[PDB]
Protein backbone atom coordinates (compact mmCIF):
# COMPACT_ATOMS: atom_id res chain seq x y z
CA UNK A 1 0.00 0.00 0.00
CA UNK A 2 1.68 3.08 1.21
CA UNK A 3 5.59 2.39 1.09
CA UNK A 4 5.05 -0.52 -1.88
CA UNK A 5 5.62 1.99 -4.71
CA UNK A 6 8.65 4.12 -4.07
CA UNK A 7 10.56 5.78 -7.05
CA UNK A 8 13.60 4.27 -7.59
CA UNK A 9 13.34 1.12 -5.64
CA UNK A 10 15.19 -2.08 -6.51
CA UNK A 11 12.23 -5.30 -6.46
CA UNK A 12 14.57 -7.93 -4.23
CA UNK A 13 17.54 -6.11 -2.35
CA UNK A 14 16.35 -6.48 1.19
CA UNK A 15 18.94 -3.68 1.80
CA UNK A 16 19.36 -0.90 0.01
CA UNK A 17 22.71 1.01 -0.99
CA UNK A 18 21.46 4.21 0.87
CA UNK A 19 20.63 1.99 4.02
CA UNK A 20 24.69 2.10 4.91
CA UNK A 21 25.16 5.91 5.30
CA UNK A 22 23.04 4.69 8.94
CA UNK A 23 25.08 3.57 12.11
CA UNK A 24 24.68 0.11 12.23
CA UNK A 25 22.93 -1.55 15.71
CA UNK A 26 25.98 -2.57 17.67
CA UNK A 27 26.11 -6.04 18.81
CA UNK A 28 25.25 -5.85 22.22
CA UNK A 29 21.54 -4.52 21.22
CA UNK A 30 19.23 -5.46 23.60
CA UNK A 31 16.72 -6.59 20.38
CA UNK A 32 20.15 -9.32 19.40
CA UNK A 33 20.53 -10.04 23.10
CA UNK A 34 16.39 -11.03 22.87
CA UNK A 35 17.37 -13.11 19.68
CA UNK A 36 19.93 -14.42 20.77
CA UNK A 37 17.41 -15.76 24.25
CA UNK A 38 15.12 -16.60 21.55
CA UNK A 39 17.05 -19.22 19.62
CA UNK A 40 18.59 -20.53 23.27
CA UNK A 41 15.10 -20.83 23.72
CA UNK A 42 14.51 -22.81 21.25
CA UNK A 43 17.47 -25.31 21.46
CA UNK A 44 16.31 -25.95 25.20
CA UNK A 45 12.90 -26.91 23.52
CA UNK A 46 14.68 -28.95 20.80
CA UNK A 47 16.19 -31.07 23.66
CA UNK A 48 13.32 -31.51 25.40
CA UNK A 49 10.64 -32.63 22.34
CA UNK A 50 13.79 -35.25 21.45
CA UNK A 51 13.75 -36.84 24.93
CA UNK A 52 17.72 -35.67 26.31
CA UNK A 53 18.58 -33.73 29.28
CA UNK A 54 17.40 -30.15 28.52
CA UNK A 55 20.08 -28.06 30.02
CA UNK A 56 23.50 -30.12 28.89
CA UNK A 57 22.19 -32.47 25.94
CA UNK A 58 23.70 -30.79 22.87
CA UNK A 59 26.42 -27.91 23.22
CA UNK A 60 27.06 -27.29 19.36
CA UNK A 61 23.56 -27.74 18.24
CA UNK A 62 22.40 -24.92 21.05
CA UNK A 63 24.99 -22.90 19.94
CA UNK A 64 24.30 -23.31 16.28
CA UNK A 65 20.67 -22.12 17.17
CA UNK A 66 21.77 -18.70 18.83
CA UNK A 67 24.22 -17.90 16.28
CA UNK A 68 22.02 -18.21 13.49
CA UNK A 69 19.06 -16.35 15.34
CA UNK A 70 21.76 -13.54 16.10
CA UNK A 71 22.58 -13.50 12.92
CA UNK A 72 19.40 -13.35 11.54
CA UNK A 73 18.50 -10.59 13.96
CA UNK A 74 21.26 -8.00 12.90
CA UNK A 75 20.18 -7.93 9.24
CA UNK A 76 16.69 -7.32 10.52
CA UNK A 77 17.20 -4.62 12.79
CA UNK A 78 19.52 -3.01 9.95
CA UNK A 79 15.74 -3.11 7.64
CA UNK A 80 13.97 -2.32 10.37
CA UNK A 81 15.88 1.17 11.22
CA UNK A 82 16.05 1.76 7.44
CA UNK A 83 12.46 1.64 6.65
CA UNK A 84 12.00 3.70 9.70
CA UNK A 85 14.42 6.36 8.52
CA UNK A 86 12.67 6.52 5.34
CA UNK A 87 9.62 7.16 6.89
CA UNK A 88 11.00 10.13 8.76
CA UNK A 89 12.87 11.60 5.94
CA UNK A 90 9.81 11.47 3.80
CA UNK A 91 7.55 12.86 6.44
CA UNK A 92 9.78 15.64 7.00
CA UNK A 93 10.36 16.28 3.02
CA UNK A 94 6.36 16.63 2.34
CA UNK A 95 5.65 18.76 5.53
CA UNK A 96 8.95 21.00 3.93
CA UNK A 97 7.44 20.63 0.56
CA UNK A 98 3.47 21.88 1.64
CA UNK A 99 4.12 24.89 3.71
CA UNK A 100 0.14 26.01 3.47
CA UNK A 101 -1.17 22.31 5.24
CA UNK A 102 1.44 22.38 8.05
CA UNK A 103 1.41 26.11 9.32
CA UNK A 104 2.75 26.85 12.28
CA UNK A 105 0.06 28.55 14.81
CA UNK A 106 0.61 31.87 17.01
CA UNK A 107 2.17 30.84 20.20
CA UNK A 108 -0.44 31.72 23.52
CA UNK A 109 0.64 31.42 27.07
CA UNK A 110 -1.66 30.08 29.41
CA UNK A 111 -2.05 33.64 31.18
CA UNK A 112 -4.54 34.40 27.80
CA UNK A 113 -6.44 31.03 26.94
CA UNK A 114 -9.35 30.97 28.63
CA UNK A 115 -10.10 27.26 30.32
CA UNK A 116 -13.24 26.56 31.69
CA UNK A 117 -13.17 25.53 35.34
CA UNK A 118 -14.91 22.71 36.62
CA UNK A 119 -15.15 22.39 40.23
CA UNK A 120 -15.01 18.56 41.94
CA UNK A 121 -17.95 18.62 44.60
CA UNK B 1 13.24 28.10 74.54
CA UNK B 2 15.21 29.97 71.77
CA UNK B 3 14.72 26.44 69.85
CA UNK B 4 12.18 28.51 67.64
CA UNK B 5 11.08 31.64 66.72
CA UNK B 6 8.98 33.46 69.64
CA UNK B 7 7.21 35.98 66.89
CA UNK B 8 5.57 33.02 64.45
CA UNK B 9 4.18 31.06 67.72
CA UNK B 10 4.00 34.43 70.36
CA UNK B 11 2.54 33.69 73.97
CA UNK B 12 1.36 36.35 76.82
CA UNK B 13 4.22 37.28 79.09
CA UNK B 14 2.83 34.67 81.19
CA UNK B 15 1.70 36.49 84.37
CA UNK B 16 1.52 34.23 87.33
CA UNK B 17 0.19 34.98 91.14
CA UNK B 18 2.38 34.84 94.40
CA UNK B 19 1.56 32.03 97.41
CA UNK B 20 -0.22 34.38 99.70
CA UNK B 21 -1.44 31.54 102.40
CA UNK B 22 -3.84 31.74 105.02
CA UNK B 23 -3.28 29.10 107.06
CA UNK B 24 0.05 28.07 108.94
CA UNK B 25 -0.77 23.93 108.31
CA UNK B 26 2.03 22.38 105.58
CA UNK B 27 1.07 22.30 102.32
CA UNK B 28 1.66 19.02 100.62
CA UNK B 29 1.87 20.02 97.14
CA UNK B 30 5.02 22.10 98.27
CA UNK B 31 6.77 19.23 99.74
CA UNK B 32 5.41 16.79 96.93
CA UNK B 33 7.65 19.06 94.97
CA UNK B 34 10.37 19.12 96.66
CA UNK B 35 10.70 15.43 96.68
CA UNK B 36 10.01 15.49 92.92
CA UNK B 37 12.57 17.52 91.92
CA UNK B 38 15.23 16.37 94.35
CA UNK B 39 14.58 12.50 93.13
CA UNK B 40 13.54 12.94 89.21
CA UNK B 41 14.33 16.42 87.78
CA UNK B 42 18.63 16.73 89.01
CA UNK B 43 18.91 13.04 87.87
CA UNK B 44 17.78 14.00 84.64
CA UNK B 45 19.73 17.31 84.02
CA UNK B 46 22.75 15.33 84.66
CA UNK B 47 22.45 12.80 81.98
CA UNK B 48 21.07 15.75 79.81
CA UNK B 49 24.17 18.07 80.58
CA UNK B 50 26.03 14.95 80.04
CA UNK B 51 24.36 14.25 76.40
CA UNK B 52 24.72 17.77 75.58
CA UNK B 53 28.50 18.21 76.64
CA UNK B 54 28.97 14.91 74.29
CA UNK B 55 27.13 16.64 71.28
CA UNK B 56 29.72 19.38 72.05
CA UNK B 57 32.65 17.28 70.97
CA UNK B 58 31.51 16.95 67.15
CA UNK B 59 29.13 19.22 65.69
CA UNK B 60 27.59 19.56 62.67
CA UNK B 61 25.47 21.64 60.34
CA UNK B 62 22.99 21.04 58.09
CA UNK B 63 21.23 23.64 55.75
CA UNK B 64 17.66 24.51 54.75
CA UNK B 65 17.33 24.25 50.70
CA UNK B 66 16.94 27.58 49.02
CA UNK B 67 14.92 27.35 45.56
CA UNK B 68 14.90 29.98 43.30
CA UNK B 69 11.43 31.49 41.76
CA UNK B 70 10.97 29.83 38.09
CA UNK B 71 8.34 31.33 35.57
CA UNK B 72 4.41 30.48 36.58
CA UNK B 73 1.63 28.54 34.76
CA UNK B 74 0.39 32.32 32.97
CA UNK B 75 3.95 32.76 31.63
CA UNK B 76 4.51 29.28 29.31
CA UNK B 77 3.11 28.76 25.95
CA UNK B 78 0.45 25.93 25.32
CA UNK B 79 2.32 23.11 24.61
CA UNK B 80 5.71 23.98 26.29
CA UNK B 81 6.57 20.79 28.22
CA UNK B 82 9.55 22.32 29.90
CA UNK B 83 8.21 25.38 31.44
CA UNK B 84 5.03 23.89 32.21
CA UNK B 85 7.37 21.40 34.47
CA UNK B 86 8.77 23.88 36.42
CA UNK B 87 5.24 25.80 37.08
CA UNK B 88 3.96 23.19 37.82
CA UNK B 89 6.81 22.13 40.54
CA UNK B 90 6.77 25.96 41.93
CA UNK B 91 3.12 25.53 42.29
CA UNK B 92 3.18 22.30 43.76
CA UNK B 93 5.72 23.34 46.06
CA UNK B 94 3.94 26.87 47.09
CA UNK B 95 0.81 24.80 47.78
CA UNK B 96 2.74 22.83 50.06
CA UNK B 97 3.84 26.09 51.91
CA UNK B 98 0.18 27.00 52.43
CA UNK B 99 -0.82 24.29 53.87
CA UNK B 100 1.69 24.79 56.50
CA UNK B 101 1.04 28.33 56.80
CA UNK B 102 -2.53 27.10 57.63
CA UNK B 103 -1.12 24.55 59.82
CA UNK B 104 0.89 27.27 61.88
CA UNK B 105 -2.42 29.59 61.91
CA UNK B 106 -4.60 26.94 63.59
CA UNK B 107 -1.99 25.48 66.22
CA UNK B 108 -2.11 29.81 67.34
CA UNK B 109 -5.88 29.19 67.64
CA UNK B 110 -5.65 25.76 69.64
CA UNK B 111 -3.05 27.01 71.93
CA UNK B 112 -4.91 30.71 72.50
CA UNK B 113 -8.28 28.48 73.47
CA UNK B 114 -6.35 26.44 75.52
CA UNK B 115 -4.70 29.19 77.76
CA UNK B 116 -7.23 31.20 77.96
CA UNK B 117 -9.20 29.26 80.41
CA UNK B 118 -12.86 30.02 80.50
CA UNK B 119 -12.26 33.51 78.98
CA UNK B 120 -11.37 32.16 75.32
CA UNK B 121 -14.74 33.36 73.79
CA UNK B 122 -13.35 36.43 74.02
CA UNK B 123 -10.12 36.50 74.85
CA UNK B 124 -9.33 34.69 71.36
CA UNK B 125 -11.12 36.87 68.86
CA UNK B 126 -7.74 38.05 66.92
CA UNK B 127 -7.02 34.74 66.52
CA UNK B 128 -10.19 33.11 65.52
CA UNK B 129 -10.50 36.39 62.63
CA UNK B 130 -6.71 35.47 61.44
CA UNK B 131 -7.83 31.56 61.28
CA UNK B 132 -11.04 33.23 59.23
CA UNK B 133 -9.03 35.27 56.92
CA UNK B 134 -6.46 32.51 56.15
CA UNK B 135 -8.93 29.99 55.43
CA UNK B 136 -10.35 31.62 53.30
CA UNK B 137 -7.70 32.65 51.24
CA UNK B 138 -7.10 29.00 51.29
CA UNK B 139 -10.24 28.02 50.37
CA UNK B 140 -10.47 30.68 47.27
CA UNK B 141 -7.12 29.16 45.99
CA UNK B 142 -7.43 25.27 46.34
CA UNK B 143 -11.15 24.06 47.50
CA UNK B 144 -12.46 21.98 44.68
CA UNK B 145 -9.81 21.33 42.64
CA UNK B 146 -10.16 17.46 43.28
CA UNK B 147 -7.71 14.28 42.66
CA UNK B 148 -5.44 15.28 39.63
CA UNK B 149 -5.23 18.95 40.66
CA UNK B 150 -2.28 20.90 38.76
CA UNK B 151 -0.88 24.72 38.05
CA UNK B 152 -3.75 25.47 34.89
CA UNK B 153 -7.03 24.04 37.16
CA UNK B 154 -6.13 26.75 39.74
CA UNK B 155 -5.41 29.24 37.05
CA UNK B 156 -8.94 28.26 35.68
CA UNK B 157 -10.49 28.91 38.84
CA UNK B 158 -8.94 32.09 39.48
CA UNK B 159 -9.88 33.59 35.61
CA UNK B 160 -13.73 32.14 36.52
CA UNK B 161 -13.27 34.31 39.59
CA UNK B 162 -11.62 37.14 38.26
CA UNK B 163 -14.54 37.00 35.59
CA UNK B 164 -17.43 37.07 38.09
CA UNK B 165 -15.17 39.74 40.40
CA UNK B 166 -14.92 42.53 37.41
CA UNK B 167 -18.49 41.70 36.17
CA UNK B 168 -20.15 42.10 39.44
CA UNK B 169 -18.09 45.49 40.01
CA UNK B 170 -19.03 47.02 36.13
CA UNK B 171 -22.70 46.22 36.79
CA UNK B 172 -22.75 47.67 40.57
CA UNK B 173 -20.49 50.70 38.88
CA UNK B 174 -23.44 51.19 36.58
CA UNK B 175 -25.65 52.81 39.51
C1 LIG C 1 9.67 -12.76 31.13
C2 LIG C 1 11.03 -13.15 31.71
C3 LIG C 1 11.55 -14.47 31.15
C4 LIG C 1 10.41 -15.48 30.90
C5 LIG C 1 10.45 -16.06 29.47
C6 LIG C 1 9.54 -17.28 29.31
C7 LIG C 1 9.99 -18.46 30.23
C8 LIG C 1 11.45 -18.85 29.99
C9 LIG C 1 11.70 -19.36 28.55
C10 LIG C 1 10.75 -20.51 28.17
C11 LIG C 1 11.42 -21.54 27.25
C12 LIG C 1 12.74 -22.07 27.87
C13 LIG C 1 12.69 -23.59 28.16
C14 LIG C 1 11.62 -24.33 27.32
C15 LIG C 1 11.94 -25.82 27.17
C16 LIG C 1 12.04 -26.53 28.52
C17 LIG C 1 11.04 -27.68 28.64
C18 LIG C 1 11.22 -28.48 29.95
O1 LIG C 1 10.43 -29.32 30.24
O2 LIG C 1 12.30 -28.21 30.81
C19 LIG C 1 12.70 -29.33 31.59
C20 LIG C 1 14.04 -29.02 32.25
C21 LIG C 1 14.26 -30.01 33.40
O3 LIG C 1 14.25 -31.32 32.84
P1 LIG C 1 15.62 -32.27 32.99
O4 LIG C 1 16.63 -31.58 33.88
O5 LIG C 1 16.23 -32.53 31.63
O6 LIG C 1 15.15 -33.73 33.66
C22 LIG C 1 13.82 -33.81 34.16
C23 LIG C 1 12.88 -34.38 33.05
O7 LIG C 1 13.19 -33.78 31.83
C24 LIG C 1 11.38 -34.11 33.34
O8 LIG C 1 10.65 -34.31 32.15
P2 LIG C 1 9.03 -34.63 32.29
O9 LIG C 1 8.58 -35.48 31.14
O10 LIG C 1 8.79 -35.35 33.59
O11 LIG C 1 8.18 -33.21 32.28
C25 LIG C 1 6.77 -33.27 32.38
C26 LIG C 1 6.28 -31.85 32.51
C27 LIG C 1 7.11 -30.95 31.59
O12 LIG C 1 6.33 -29.83 31.23
C28 LIG C 1 7.06 -28.61 31.22
O13 LIG C 1 8.14 -28.56 31.69
C29 LIG C 1 6.43 -27.35 30.61
C30 LIG C 1 7.26 -26.80 29.45
C31 LIG C 1 7.22 -25.27 29.39
C32 LIG C 1 6.43 -24.77 28.17
C33 LIG C 1 7.27 -23.76 27.35
C34 LIG C 1 6.54 -23.30 26.06
C35 LIG C 1 7.28 -22.14 25.38
C36 LIG C 1 7.68 -21.07 26.40
C37 LIG C 1 6.55 -20.06 26.64
C38 LIG C 1 6.64 -19.36 28.01
C39 LIG C 1 5.43 -18.40 28.24
C40 LIG C 1 5.78 -17.20 29.16
C41 LIG C 1 4.61 -16.17 29.25
C42 LIG C 1 3.72 -16.35 30.51
C43 LIG C 1 2.67 -17.44 30.32
C44 LIG C 1 3.07 -18.77 30.98
C45 LIG C 1 2.61 -19.97 30.15
O14 LIG C 1 4.93 -31.76 32.14
C46 LIG C 1 4.02 -31.86 33.23
O15 LIG C 1 4.35 -32.40 34.23
C47 LIG C 1 2.60 -31.25 33.11
C48 LIG C 1 2.46 -29.93 33.88
C49 LIG C 1 1.40 -29.02 33.26
C50 LIG C 1 1.61 -27.54 33.65
C51 LIG C 1 1.14 -26.57 32.53
C52 LIG C 1 2.03 -25.31 32.42
C53 LIG C 1 3.17 -25.51 31.38
C54 LIG C 1 3.46 -24.23 30.56
C55 LIG C 1 4.15 -23.12 31.41
C56 LIG C 1 5.28 -22.42 30.63
C57 LIG C 1 5.84 -21.17 31.35
C58 LIG C 1 7.37 -20.99 31.15
C59 LIG C 1 8.19 -22.15 31.74
C60 LIG C 1 9.71 -21.95 31.54
C61 LIG C 1 10.54 -23.08 32.16
C62 LIG C 1 9.84 -24.45 32.02
C63 LIG C 1 10.83 -25.61 32.03
O16 LIG C 1 14.04 -27.70 32.73
C64 LIG C 1 15.32 -27.07 32.69
O17 LIG C 1 16.23 -27.54 33.27
C65 LIG C 1 15.52 -25.78 31.88
C66 LIG C 1 15.18 -24.51 32.68
C67 LIG C 1 15.95 -23.29 32.15
C68 LIG C 1 17.47 -23.54 32.07
C69 LIG C 1 18.29 -22.26 32.24
C70 LIG C 1 19.62 -22.52 32.99
C71 LIG C 1 20.81 -21.82 32.31
C72 LIG C 1 21.98 -21.56 33.29
C73 LIG C 1 21.52 -20.92 34.62
C74 LIG C 1 22.28 -19.63 34.95
C75 LIG C 1 21.75 -18.40 34.16
C76 LIG C 1 22.87 -17.54 33.54
C77 LIG C 1 24.23 -17.78 34.20
C78 LIG C 1 25.16 -16.56 34.10
C79 LIG C 1 25.29 -15.83 35.43
C80 LIG C 1 26.75 -15.57 35.81
C81 LIG C 1 27.23 -16.46 36.94
C1 LIG D 1 6.81 -15.20 14.33
C2 LIG D 1 7.47 -14.39 13.18
C3 LIG D 1 7.27 -15.08 11.79
C4 LIG D 1 8.46 -14.78 10.82
C5 LIG D 1 8.39 -15.62 9.50
C6 LIG D 1 9.76 -16.32 9.18
C7 LIG D 1 11.00 -15.53 9.78
C8 LIG D 1 12.24 -15.57 8.83
C9 LIG D 1 11.97 -14.87 7.45
C10 LIG D 1 12.90 -15.43 6.31
C11 LIG D 1 13.97 -14.37 5.85
C12 LIG D 1 14.23 -14.42 4.31
C13 LIG D 1 13.11 -13.67 3.51
C14 LIG D 1 13.67 -12.63 2.49
C15 LIG D 1 15.23 -12.45 2.56
C16 LIG D 1 15.86 -11.96 1.19
C17 LIG D 1 14.77 -11.63 0.10
C18 LIG D 1 14.48 -10.11 -0.03
O1 LIG D 1 14.48 -9.76 -1.36
O2 LIG D 1 13.21 -9.81 0.52
C19 LIG D 1 12.84 -8.46 0.39
C20 LIG D 1 12.48 -7.89 1.77
O3 LIG D 1 12.39 -8.98 2.70
C21 LIG D 1 11.07 -9.34 3.07
O4 LIG D 1 10.15 -8.59 2.35
C22 LIG D 1 10.88 -9.09 4.57
C23 LIG D 1 11.09 -10.38 5.44
C24 LIG D 1 11.27 -10.05 6.95
C25 LIG D 1 10.48 -11.05 7.86
C26 LIG D 1 10.61 -10.70 9.38
C27 LIG D 1 9.48 -9.73 9.87
C28 LIG D 1 8.52 -10.43 10.91
C29 LIG D 1 7.31 -9.50 11.31
C30 LIG D 1 7.46 -8.91 12.77
C31 LIG D 1 7.45 -10.04 13.88
C32 LIG D 1 8.83 -10.09 14.66
C33 LIG D 1 9.76 -11.26 14.17
C34 LIG D 1 11.13 -11.27 14.94
C35 LIG D 1 12.08 -12.40 14.44
C36 LIG D 1 11.56 -13.81 14.81
C37 LIG D 1 11.61 -8.37 -0.52
O5 LIG D 1 11.42 -7.00 -0.89
P1 LIG D 1 10.08 -6.61 -1.81
O6 LIG D 1 10.18 -7.23 -3.18
O7 LIG D 1 10.00 -5.11 -1.96
O8 LIG D 1 8.71 -7.18 -1.07
C38 LIG D 1 7.59 -7.51 -1.90
C39 LIG D 1 6.35 -7.77 -0.98
N1 LIG D 1 5.95 -6.53 -0.25
C40 LIG D 1 6.39 -5.19 -0.72
C41 LIG D 1 4.47 -6.49 -0.27
C42 LIG D 1 6.45 -6.69 1.15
Amino acid sequence: TMMSGRPGRVPLQFLPNEARSLPPPKLTDPRLVYMGFLGYCSGLIDNAIRRRPVVSAGLHRQLLYVTSFVFFGYYLLKRQDYMYALRDHDMFAYVKSHPEDFPEKDKKTYGEILEEFHPVR
Amino acid sequence: PDSWDKDVYPEPPRRTPAPAPQTSLPNPVTYLTKIFDLLVDRPVTLAREFIEQQHAKNRYYYYHREFRRVPDITECEEKDILCMFEAEMQWRRDYKVDQEIVNIIQERLKACQQREGESYRQNCAKELEQFTQVSKAFQDRYSDLGAHYSARKCLAKQKQRMLAERKAAKEAAAA
